[PDB]
């Protein structure tokens, strides 16, 4: 099913252990993904003119 | 001498004399089942998104 922000959520069968390892590390590379207009807002001080 | 008497307890009026049954216990009962069903699912239905 769907939530509000767009993203689908599945329900299953699973381990414990497995499901913990899995949404952790999930979370932890999430952080590094940023839209791309953040990017450039990031590195707008470092382009030069020509 | 004085009486003095609790006030719920004065005159009960007749019950009814219908739906007593072994049938009609049942529809009470299954009403009961599928009453709670209603509630259970609409919190379901919440929790998801359909």
């Amino acid at each position: 099913y769907p939530d509000a922000d767009g993203n689908d959520v599945s329900i299953i069968f699973s381990g414990a252990m497995s499901h913990a390892i899995f949404t952790y590390a999930q979370s932890q590379w999430n952080k590094n993904i940023i839209k791309l207009d953040d990017y450039i807002r990031e590195i707008t001080l470092t382009v030069p003119k020509q | 001498a004085n009486r003095a008497t609790s006030a719920f307890l004065d005159n009960p009026h007749p019950v009814g004399v219908n739906y007593v049954d072994e049938g009609s216990r049942q529809f009470v009962a299954v009403a009961e089942l599928l009453a709670s069903k209603l509630i259970d699912s609409s919190r379901e239905s919440d929790e998801s998104n359909s």
